[PDB]
RNA sequence: AAACUCCAGUUGACACAAAAUAGACUACGAAAGUGGCUUUAACAUAUCUGAACACACAAUAGCUAAGACCCAAACUGGGAUUAGAUACCCCACUAUGCUUAGCCCUAAACCUCAACAGUUAAAUCAACAAAACUGCUCGCCAGAACACUACGAGCCACAGCUUAAAACUCAAA
């Protein structure tokens, strides 16, 4: 969270996406409920920080590899 | 035994131990030091009078001696502790553990089988 | 008994306070051990009892003495949030 | 091949092992003013080694002392003996408040 | 210092019989005891029989115990106040370092691991 | 081997009191032991009242015998001050000159003790 | 690295210097790592005791100004 | 575990011990 | 000077007195604190007896005698008999920990006597009898 | 070395002869084993 | 309530009983066990496994003989409780716990996790418990119940211990 602010702002710049907020569960894996069934999902999810914010792996990385989407990640 | 004016083994060989006064030579003596000290002076004359090599320690004969007075040492204990039923078992152990010693020196050197056996008055017996 | 008297287990009384004489009495004692140990000394302990006690009073005493470092290593991170709304 | 690797030796800022007050000194069940540090001034109780600091070497010989001293008829049993109340305080505890 | 741990549960590997033998795994969990009350006993009885004491000396007359009884008597209203106060000190937590509520939040942003991740 | 007599002695004057210390160490020489020093500690009050022979202590001289004898003068000789009229109490120990420190490096620490328990989620 | 031995040397005899380490400058120079170049200097000199080689570094030191007020 | 099996062997012993004083 | 919690060793030379008197010279209050009952005598330095009072003595019977302020009563009789002989300070020595204990000691302080130290003296046997079996509740 | 240590003190130990000269002197004398260890290792002997 | 008032409290004298604190230590022993002090003797095996055909041990309870006896205490007696109370609660007291000399040879004698060597590599892994395995050896196990039983044999054991089935029964345990 000490990033959330920046990290956001270099989205927006770059004309890209960021989710620095609490993680909801299925926003990948439960996207079409959630936004739609023609909600189109990330193609590259870039892990600034791949932990949460209790020192395990962010749930997202677990479930972009479901939805076999490609990550780079620090 | 030996006798308790035998000097114990570290200083039997210190140049110049006839010549120091009595009552040194008595702080030297089996008298004043425990019963381990005289069964020290024991293993080292069997070693002279039966082993080849004296100083080899790690021969099979040699841990037959070694063995063969911690056996005499445990029948005099009990001799006055006969309700001693831990150091029973420790000999009855070590006379099955010489017995194993003999039987594997009986089986690789005769020759030196018969002179520890009549070194040390064991009469070898095959077992049932 | 073959002790000398009013050495063991004294404590002096100041200014007439009575009640903070026998606080100090009693936290020596407690701390001690000879209250514990009295009580314990009522009705007889078995053996199998007092190894069972003792295991799990020195089990207790392992739990609280590794939370409470924990609690006292967690403690400066109670400080305000300082990324509140991110 | 390169100087600036990192080369294997021993930490060399490693400190050296801390020691109990009594490391390398002669404990004897007959001094007992040092003895007497070691139990509690009210009931005579020895102190844990939680208490004493001491290591477990000579938190042995400590007790092992003071059990001789008291029953050949040097130290007390039930109190701290009250000539060796003011002197130095080694142990980690307090009765008042 | 936390007393040790190293041989003293029976597991493979240990030769020695266990020192301990706990009912439960020796695993820090992420919330602390609540914090529990001191089971109430009965307040100004020194006071109540000062009150009572002097009743019976004067065969139950009230005008003779006045003074006792108003000792009794206020006492019994600081007990009632003190208790009360006491609730009131149990919100605010200064007794302890936290309050439990306050203290498991904190265990909540740390929890403790003991799995792989 | 060498040990250490503890010796407290009945409070008296000092020509009973040589007398005793006499009588003592001629008892450790007769049954051969080869007294080396003799130390005196003092009178001093005792920890604890003694009975000994039909008669309270309250106050002991502390005198320590030094010597070497073999080990079956020991069990001979605390028969011999069981039935001293002027000895207090008397301890027979291993002179503790005799067993040699050995070297500490210092406390080395224990660290917290780990995989106690399977590191399966529970 | 070598230098460790010097460093924890340096630090038990004189101390951490007083002066503060600035970790922002990447090509800050505290006095122990002044210490440890002309420590190296005068090694390579052909010098190869240690304690004399020690003993001359704060000499030099000295010379040139530097504080160096022992711990003990 | 439960003490079900020792509970059968109890009565068993229970009762083969009490027959023997019978008889 | 500084208090010191330490009573005054005998034979040395202390400066506290009471009334004109040393330590070693003040009365004694022993009272036994049981589970059931309190009783109370108060001594003098040279052990003999002044004053006694039990819970049982004040007319308390069977549970009433296992209570504080039967405790207290008893304190109160033995403080008043006391001091008719000449009483003002006293040395507790307090042995058990029945519910006298504590209570006991209150009623000689409001029956005038002044307390100028507390000894616990419970019987604690270092290994000793062994004691009745646990009860089964 | 430990057979010259110990044939010099042989030269201090107590016999018949000097036996009652040796008690005499060690009444006259006193040994301390007393003393106390400090929060930081010191002994502290004591005062005499 | 009964019981005791030759009772209780203070002080002194005071053991063939039991061993606060230390011990938050984790050691010793083959196991059983072993935590007051001193001394003496003293803790098998210079490959490993290995005797249920042997030898030597083995908590507690128990038996036989002679002693000790503070306290505890089966049984028993009294008090109370209860519909009953052959219990739980209270008091008294014995066998017994102790010593000596012989026996008896049993424990949830279980840390229910065999000895020796090795691995953390993976295909980790039913579940739970105290992670998963490899080599090698001995011991043991094969539905439940009958059955810590019957019979046989052995034994200082005689209402005993060890070894230990079958028939009938069930479709589960
Ligand atoms: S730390 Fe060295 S003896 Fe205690
Ligand atoms: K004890
Ligand atoms: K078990
Ligand atoms: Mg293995
Ligand atoms: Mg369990
Ligand atoms: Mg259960
Ligand atoms: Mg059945
Ligand atoms: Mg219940
Ligand atoms: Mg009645
Ligand atoms: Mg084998
Ligand atoms: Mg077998
Ligand atoms: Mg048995
Ligand atoms: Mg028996
Ligand atoms: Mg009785
Ligand atoms: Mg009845
Ligand atoms: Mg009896
Ligand atoms: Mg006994
Ligand atoms: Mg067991
Ligand atoms: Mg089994
Ligand atoms: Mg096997
Ligand atoms: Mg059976
Ligand atoms: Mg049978
Ligand atoms: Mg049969």
């Amino acid at each position: 969270r000490q990033f959330s602010y920046l990290i956001e702002n270099m989205a927006r710049d770059c004309g890209e996406y960021a989710h620095t907020r609490y993680f909801r569960g299925g926003m990948l894996t439960n996207a079409r409920l959630l936004f739609g069934p023609t909600v189109r999902l990330p193609d590259l999810i870039i892990f600034l920080h791949t932990l949460n914010n209790i020192f395990e792996p962010h749930v997202a990385v677990r479930d972009a590899a479901k939805m076999n989407i490609p990550t780079v990640g620090i | 035994d030996p006798p308790p004016s035998t000097l114990l083994k570290d200083y039997q060989n210190v140049p110049g131990i006839e010549k120091v006064d009595d009552v040194v030579k008595r702080l030297l003596s089996l008298e004043m030091a425990n019963k381990k000290e005289m069964l020290k002076i024991k293993q080292e004359q069997f070693m002279k009078k039966i082993v080849a090599n004296p100083e080899d320690t790690r021969s099979l004969e040699a841990r037959i001696i070694a063995l063969s007075v911690k056996i005499r040492s445990y029948e005099e204990h009990l001799e006055k502790h006969r309700k001693d039923k831990a150091h029973k078992r420790y000999l009855l152990m070590s006379i099955d553990q010489r017995k194993k010693m003999l039987k594997n020196l009986r089986n690789t050197n005769y020759d030196v089988f018969e002179k520890i056996c009549w070194g040390l008055g064991i009469e070898y017996t095959f077992p049932p | 008994a073959k002790h000398l008297k009013f050495i063991a287990r004294t404590v002096m009384v100041q200014e007439g306070n009575v009640e903070s004489a026998y606080r100090t009495l009693n936290r020596i004692l407690t701390m001690d051990g000879l209250i514990e140990d009295i009580k314990h000394r009522r009705y007889y302990e078995k053996p199998c009892r007092r190894r069972q006690r003792e295991s799990y009073e020195r089990c207790r005493r392992i739990y609280n003495m590794e939370m409470a470092r924990k609690i006292n290593f967690l403690m400066r991170k109670n400080r305000a949030d300082p990324w509140q709304g991110c | 091949s390169n100087e600036d690797l990192p080369i294997s030796m021993e930490n060399p800022y490693k400190e050296p092992l801390k020691k109990c007050i009594l490391c390398g000194k002669h404990v004897d069940y007959k001094n007992v003013q040092l003895l007497s540090q070691f139990v509690s001034p009210f009931t005579g109780c020895i102190y844990g080694r939680h208490i004493t600091g001491l290591c477990g070497k000579k938190q042995k010989e400590i007790t092992k002392a003071i059990k001789r001293a008291q029953i050949m008829g040097f130290m007390p049993v039930t109190y701290k003996d009250p000539a060796y109340l003011k002197d130095p305080k080694v142990c980690n505890i307090r009765y008042r408040e | 210092a936390t007393p040790s741990l190293r041989g003293r549960l029976a597991r493979f590997g240990n030769p020695r019989k266990p020192v301990l033998k706990p009912n439960k795994p020796l695993i820090l969990a992420n919330r602390v005891g609540e914090r529990r009350r001191e089971k109430g006993e009965a307040t100004c009885i020194t006071e109540m029989s000062v009150m009572m004491a002097c009743w019976k000396q004067n065969e139950f007359r009230d005008d003779a115990c006045r003074k006792e009884i108003q000792g009794f008597l206020d006492c019994a209203a600081r007990a009632q106040e003190a208790r009360k106060m006491r609730s009131i000190q149990e919100t605010l937590g200064e007794s302890g370092s936290l309050l439990p509520n306050k203290l498991n939040k904190l265990l909540q942003r740390f929890p403790n691991k003991p799995y792989l991740s | 081997p060498r040990y250490e007599l503890a010796l407290i002695l009945k409070a008296m004057q000092r020509p009973e009191t040589a007398a005793t210390l006499k009588r003592t160490i001629e008892a450790l020489m007769d049954r051969g032991a080869i007294v080396r020093d003799l130390e005196n500690l003092g009178e001093r009050a005792l920890p604890y009242r003694i009975s000994a022979h039909s008669q309270q202590h309250n106050r002991g001289g502390y005198f320590l015998v030094d010597f070497y004898a073999p080990t079956a003068a020991v069990e001979s000789m605390v028969e011999h001050l069981s039935r001293d009229i002027d000895v207090i109490r008397g301890n027979i120990v291993k002179h503790p000159l005799t067993q040699e420190l050995k070297e500490c490096e210092g406390i080395v620490p224990v660290p917290l003790a780990e995989k106690l328990y399977s590191t399966k989620k529970r | 690295y070598h230098e460790d031995r010097i460093r924890a040397k340096f630090y038990s005899v004189y101390g951490s210097g007083q002066r503060a380490f600035d970790l922002f400058n990447p090509n800050f120079k505290s006095t122990c790592q002044r210490f440890v170049e002309k420590y190296t200097e005068l090694q390579k000199l052909g010098e190869t005791d240690e304690e004399k080689l020690f003993v001359e570094t704060g000499k030099a030191l000295l010379a040139e100004g530097v504080i160096l007020r022992r711990v003990g | 575990k439960n003490v079900l099996k020792i509970r059968r062997r109890k009565m068993n012993h229970h009762k083969y011990r009490k027959l023997v004083k019978k008889t | 000077t500084k208090f010191s919690i330490y009573p005054p060793i005998p034979g040395e030379e202390s400066s506290l007195r009471w009334a004109g008197k040393k330590f070693e010279e003040i009365p004694i209050a022993h009272i036994k604190a049981s589970h059931n009952n309190t009783q109370i005598q108060v001594v003098s330095a040279s052990n003999e007896p002044l004053a006694f009072a039990s819970c049982g003595t004040e007319g308390f019977r069977n549970a009433k005698k296992g209570t504080g302020i039967a405790a207290q009563t008893a304190g109160i009789a033995a403080a008043a008999r006391a001091k008719q002989k000449g009483v003002i300070h006293i040395r507790v020595v307090v042995k058990g920990l029945g519910p006298g204990r504590l209570s006991a000691m209150h009623g000689l302080i409001m029956g005038g006597l002044e307390v100028i130290s507390i000894t616990d003296n419970t019987p604690i046997p270092h290994x000793g009898c062994r004691p009745r079996k646990a009860r089964k509740l | 070395r430990e057979v010259l240590q110990l044939q010099e003190e042989v030269k201090n130990f107590i016999t018949r002869e000097n036996l009652e000269a040796r008690v005499e002197a060690a009444l006259d004398s006193r040994k301390n084993y007393n003393w106390a260890i400090t929060r930081e290792g010191l002994v502290v002997r004591p005062q005499r």
